[PDB]
């Protein structure tokens, strides 16, 4: 659905991940009191970036779907799919869980990059 | 058969310049006391300073050819004026000032002008007889009594420096972006200008106090465990010796007077704070070093300094030969209030093979032209009550002559006029490179269609 | 002085010479910082060599010097009547040292 | 190994290989004497596009790891792969081929994207 | 082709098809009157990024060369593949198809990430 720039904010978790291509579009936007439109137009440029390279640096390289190899700790709000996916919203998921997602970013990059990127250059050098 | 594979990311930089960003600490920023001359808005520091030390590398660092430098030393004079622009303006302070001696005795070198000139009050009609008392170095006489005026009113329109800043040098720690990296040579003895065993790839450079010190360089950082002398052609004469002393040579300066303000209106709502009357017994200022510590000090060095000329010499130390009253004294400001100590006493031994303290007879001066800014000139204002300030002694700017007749002795000389030798002296063992994450070599490796 | 020249040195037009700087281990062996001067009699003197063999644009071109280790040289090519002046070296001896000088003449007597 | 930014400068090239996800994420960092930082974090945003741009016009599209078909040509210091990944780092790696590498970039741009996407466009045509 | 900038500007589009790596190279381009070039450079690191969002976002998440599953509607000027492959130009394209691009580049992204990279999710998930 396209309900607008977070139109399905309140929505389950579930039906919010159809709406992934309109909260992306709308993160870009296409003297005195004019260094404000300028250093805001910088920040989110850089902002855009700097979330553009913690998702580049995973398993994705790419946006609105991404999978790996980590697995889902235990310790981590163990649940089952529809208890999150349809139980929740994303603002309750990222409040309950907003505490590992740092480590969690972590070890996404370390143990897979690190370690299945160069697993195909190896498996490709033969 | 071999193919070439790209690698991002790879540990690879280049020598190279950038605009570095600054670093404030946040435990003095509840000290803003209405914009302290040099941070206002810079970024808070790292709270961790994350250094890393790196194994088999080497850099060729040159302290002499450092690009940091050159931006430090043009930060603090563009950060230096944007600090007087909204200070008030003196330019109808000097008249003809009719200038007499201050309440003394015989034997009193001058060096207190009791000047008394018209003053224009808040309204343009009517006008206002006040007083001051100027200094000797800051009055000249134009040519009954005499009659005097300030001495740097030709030449450059006078600028007070408003006294709700301060002049304390703050922590300064110079950052570099994304994508550059400052090294950090934590070799020991190292006089820059040369490979270096250890370097650390440090967040930034350390707090480094934008101090003007000239000759005798204060707040500065110690030597590695044995006196550090820097210079960028030993040979080369001129060359300011950098020595950075391994053990801080404390020194007392005190102005002894007691002084008052007088916040003369010169606008409407625009004060020309004067000295007023100063209260109290009148003597003058001075700053004293353990003679025990300096003999030492001196001495460390020039066990130093043999190894650079001949395998013994006659090393003489001999007060400045002349110039501005900045390069022959010891210019330097420690409490708000800049004074200028001769130091003829501190640079006086000769050394050729193997308690009490030196008092140092000091001159103030209000009317100052730092930089040599010509047409640009600043009027620091008096500061209530005595000013002590005790600093650590780390660094000398020695200047080397000789007539190189056979080489038989020599004379080492003090000097440094150039402010970017107290720079020099501490963005000596930093240095700025770009990281160049792109990288090809070859593999085995191959991809598919 | 600290350098040693010849007293002076004479010679006709369309040939060539050479004067010599001959000093210490520390002022030409020790540094690479040799220069020569041209003083008309009467006048200032004006640089034309100052470094081993580096020249300003003021210069005839044809005048040349090298250094040889502990001793310094400046050759003189196409001798012309302009160049009756004297000529002093100069290097850099942990200060500022001259050479004793060479009156030159160019078609006329010694 | 985390060994921070730059942390395996001086190891073994073969070793740095596993230190350059750390050198990945730091390469973005998240008035008078502002302008300071204000140009200077909009040259690193305008300088890591230009490598990113790199990593994309040539047949990479990826983080950390890519593989080309471009032959190594002999005249580009012909070494062995032991002499190379275990005897030099990534420092005096580009020191010696600082020769090459603006038309190295050439050849592996221009005859890779510009064939081997033209041939896997072809290849979907039918 | 190293024409330079625009060097097959005039060339039809099937030969044009092949110059698309200079002209991606150079769209990044590596006081008072000084803002001049600030400000540029800002605009050209935000314009840089409003087609790599657009053409990531979109079912390309490549360079140069992108394939989708959206059937090209008849109403958008029906022609042959040799009627525009190599009678036309780009110049001549867009000026007649500049009227639907813009619903050309929502059917790109809703209808195609939005359906088909949530059908990768439930292909891997089954
Ligand atoms: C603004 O005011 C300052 C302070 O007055 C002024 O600087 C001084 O200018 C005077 C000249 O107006 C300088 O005077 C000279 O100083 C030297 C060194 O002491 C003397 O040798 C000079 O004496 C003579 O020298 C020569 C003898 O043949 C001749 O040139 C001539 O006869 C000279 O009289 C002379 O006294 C003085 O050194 C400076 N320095 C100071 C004290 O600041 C500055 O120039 C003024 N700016 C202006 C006019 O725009
Ligand atoms: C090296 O570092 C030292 C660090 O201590 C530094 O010395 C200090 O500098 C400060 C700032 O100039 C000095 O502070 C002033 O000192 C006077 C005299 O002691 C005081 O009167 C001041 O206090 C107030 O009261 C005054 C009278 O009403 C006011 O006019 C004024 O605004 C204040 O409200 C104030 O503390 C300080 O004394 C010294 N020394 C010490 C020991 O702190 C030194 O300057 C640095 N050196 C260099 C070359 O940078
Ligand atoms: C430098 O010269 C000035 C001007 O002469 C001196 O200031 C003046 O000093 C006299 C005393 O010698 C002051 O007079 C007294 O003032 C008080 C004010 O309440 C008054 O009650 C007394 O009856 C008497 O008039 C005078 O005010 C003062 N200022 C002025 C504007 O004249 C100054 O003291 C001299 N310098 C030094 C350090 O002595
Ligand atoms: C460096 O050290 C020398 C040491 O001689 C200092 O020289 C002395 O300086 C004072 C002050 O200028 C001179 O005093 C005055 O001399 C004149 C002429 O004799 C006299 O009329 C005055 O009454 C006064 O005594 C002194 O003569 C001079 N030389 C001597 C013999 O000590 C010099 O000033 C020092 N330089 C610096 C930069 O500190
Ligand atoms: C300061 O500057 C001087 C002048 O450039 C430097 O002098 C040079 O020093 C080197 C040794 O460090 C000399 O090299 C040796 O010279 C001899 C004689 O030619 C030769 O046989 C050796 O093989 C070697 O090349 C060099 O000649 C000398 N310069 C000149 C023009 O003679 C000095 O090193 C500099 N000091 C510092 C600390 O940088
Ligand atoms: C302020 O202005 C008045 C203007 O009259 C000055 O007064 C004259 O000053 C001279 C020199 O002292 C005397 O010879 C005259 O007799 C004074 N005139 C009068 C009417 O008093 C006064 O000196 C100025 N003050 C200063 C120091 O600038
Ligand atoms: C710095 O202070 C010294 C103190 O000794 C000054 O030198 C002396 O100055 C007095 C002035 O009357 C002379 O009588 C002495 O003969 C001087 N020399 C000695 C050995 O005491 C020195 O001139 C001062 N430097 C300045 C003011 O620049
Ligand atoms: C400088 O002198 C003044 C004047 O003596 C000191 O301030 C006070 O002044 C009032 C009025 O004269 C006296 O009643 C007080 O006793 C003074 N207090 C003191 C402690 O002297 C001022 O404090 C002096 N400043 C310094 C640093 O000594
Ligand atoms: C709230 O929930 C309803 C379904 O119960 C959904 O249609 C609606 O879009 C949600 N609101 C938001 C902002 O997502
Ligand atoms: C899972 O959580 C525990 C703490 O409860 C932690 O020790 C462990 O390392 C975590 N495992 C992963 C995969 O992060
Ligand atoms: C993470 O959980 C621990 C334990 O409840 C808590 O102390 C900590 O503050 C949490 N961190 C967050 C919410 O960022
Ligand atoms: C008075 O002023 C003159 C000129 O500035 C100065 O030479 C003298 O020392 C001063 N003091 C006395 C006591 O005359
Ligand atoms: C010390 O500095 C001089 C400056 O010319 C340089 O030549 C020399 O190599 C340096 N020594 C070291 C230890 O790098
Ligand atoms: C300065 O004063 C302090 C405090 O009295 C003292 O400890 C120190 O030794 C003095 N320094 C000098 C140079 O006399
Ligand atoms: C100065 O002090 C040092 C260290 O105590 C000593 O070796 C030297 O002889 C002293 N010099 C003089 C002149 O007393
Ligand atoms: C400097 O040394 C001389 C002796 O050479 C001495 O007379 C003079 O007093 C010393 N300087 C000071 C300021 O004490
Ligand atoms: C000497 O005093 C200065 C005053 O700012 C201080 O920064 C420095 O650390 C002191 N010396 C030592 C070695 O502590
Ligand atoms: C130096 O080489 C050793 C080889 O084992 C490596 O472990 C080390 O990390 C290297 N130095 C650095 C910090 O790059
Ligand atoms: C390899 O080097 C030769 C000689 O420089 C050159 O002619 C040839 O084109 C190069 N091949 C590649 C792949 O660049
Ligand atoms: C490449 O090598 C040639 C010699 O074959 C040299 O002239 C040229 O300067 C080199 N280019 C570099 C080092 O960039
Ligand atoms: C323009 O047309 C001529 C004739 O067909 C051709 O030679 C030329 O290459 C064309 N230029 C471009 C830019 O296609
Ligand atoms: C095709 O064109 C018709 C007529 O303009 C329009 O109604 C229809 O929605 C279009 N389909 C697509 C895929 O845009
Ligand atoms: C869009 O299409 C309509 C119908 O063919 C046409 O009238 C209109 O001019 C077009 N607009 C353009 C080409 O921008």
């Amino acid at each position: 659905v396209f309900l607008g720039f977070l139109g399905a904010a309140g929505s389950t978790m579930g039906a919010a991940s159809m709406t992934l291509t309109v909260q992306a579009r709308n993160l870009l936007s296409g003297t005195v009191w004019g260094i404000k439109q300028l250093q805001a137009r910088v920040l989110a440029v850089e902002r855009y970036l700097r979330d553009q390279q913690l998702l580049g640096i995973w398993g994705c390289s790419g946006k609105l779907i991404c999978c790996t190899n980590v697995p889902w700790n235990s310790s981590w709000s163990n649940r089952n799919l529809s208890e999150i996916w349809d139980n929740m919203t994303w603002l309750q998921w990222d409040k309950e869980i907003s505490n590992y997602t740092q480590i969690i970013y972590g070890l996404l990059e370390e143990s897979q990059n690190q370690q299945e990127k160069n697993e195909q250059d190896l498996l490709a050098l033969d | 058969n071999l193919w070439v594979t790209v690698y991002y990311g790879v540990p690879v930089w280049k020598d190279a310049e950038t605009t570095l960003f600054c670093a404030s600490d946040a435990k003095a920023y509840e000290t803003e006391k209405h914009n302290v001359w040099a941070t206002h808005a810079c970024v808070p520091t790292d709270p961790n300073p994350q250094e890393i030390h790196l194994e088999n590398v080497t850099e060729e660092f040159n302290m002499w050819k450092n690009n940091m430098v050159e931006q430090m030393h043009t930060d603090i004079i563009s950060l230096w004026d944007q600090s007087l622009k909204p200070c008030v303006k003196l330019t109808p302070l000097c008249v003809t000032l009719q200038c007499t001696n201050v309440t003394n005795n015989i034997t009193d070198d001058g060096e207190l002008k009791n000047c008394s000139f018209n003053m224009t009050t808040e309204l343009r009609d009517k006008k206002q007889k006040v007083y001051s008392l100027f200094y000797r170095l800051d009055v000249v006489q134009i040519n009954s009594n005499k009659e005097y005026r300030l001495i740097n009113c030709n030449t450059s329109a006078i600028t007070q420096a408003c006294p709700k800043v301060s002049f304390e040098p703050i922590p300064i720690h110079y950052c570099a972006p994304a994508g550059f990296a400052i090294l950090k040579c934590k070799d020991k003895k190292f006089n820059g200008t040369g490979p270096c065993p250890s370097v650390s790839t440090v967040q930034c450079t350390h707090g480094i106090k934008p101090v003007v010190s000239t000759q005798l360089l204060l707040n500065g950082s110690l030597a590695e465990e044995e006196v550090m002398i820097r210079s960028e052609n030993i040979t080369n004469n001129a060359k300011n010796i950098l020595v950075q002393f391994n053990t801080p040579v404390q020194i007392n300066c005190t102005r002894p007077n007691n002084n008052t303000r007088k916040s003369i209106r010169i606008g409407p709502g625009q004060a020309f704070y004067a000295t007023g009357d100063i209260i109290g017994d009148i003597r003058q200022a001075h700053c004293n070093v353990s003679k025990a510590t300096w003999n030492e000090t001196l001495g460390k060095v020039v066990k130093q300094l043999r190894k650079h000329f001949g395998n013994n010499t006659i090393i003489r130390f001999a007060n400045s030969s002349g110039g501005d009253l900045e390069v022959t004294t010891h210019s330097f400001n420690c409490g708000g209030e800049f004074f200028y100590c001769n130091t003829s006493g501190l640079f006086n031994s000769t050394w050729i093979s193997n308690n009490d303290s030196i008092t140092l007879p000091c001159r103030i001066k209000q009317i100052i032209n730092m930089w040599q800014r010509i047409g640009q000139a600043m009027y620091a204002p008096p500061i209530q009550g005595v000013i002590r300030c005790v600093s650590n002694i780390t660094g000398l700017i020695l200047t080397r002559d000789g007539g190189s007749t056979n080489s038989t002795t020599e004379t080492f000389r003090p000097g440094g006029g150039d402010m970017r030798d107290n720079w020099r002296s501490e963005l000596y063992k930093y240095k700025v490179v770009k990281i160049e994450p792109l990288g090809v070599a070859p593999t085995r490796c191959k991809r598919r269609v | 002085s600290a350098l040693t020249q010849p007293a002076s040195v004479s010679g006709s037009p369309g040939q060539s010479i050479t004067i010599s700087c001959t000093g210490s281990s520390r002022d030409v062996g020790g540094f690479d910082l040799v220069s020569w001067y041209q003083q008309h009699p009467g006048k200032a003197p004006k640089l034309m060599i100052y470094e081993v063999s580096k020249r300003p644009s003021g210069v005839s071109n044809r005048f040349s010097a090298s250094k040889s280790g502990n001793t310094a040289s400046l050759t003189i090519s196409g001798l012309q009547a302009e160049d009756e002046a004297d000529y002093y070296c100069y290097s850099y001896a942990d200060g500022v040292a001259f050479g004793g000088g060479t009156k030159l003449t160019v078609l006329g007597q010694p």
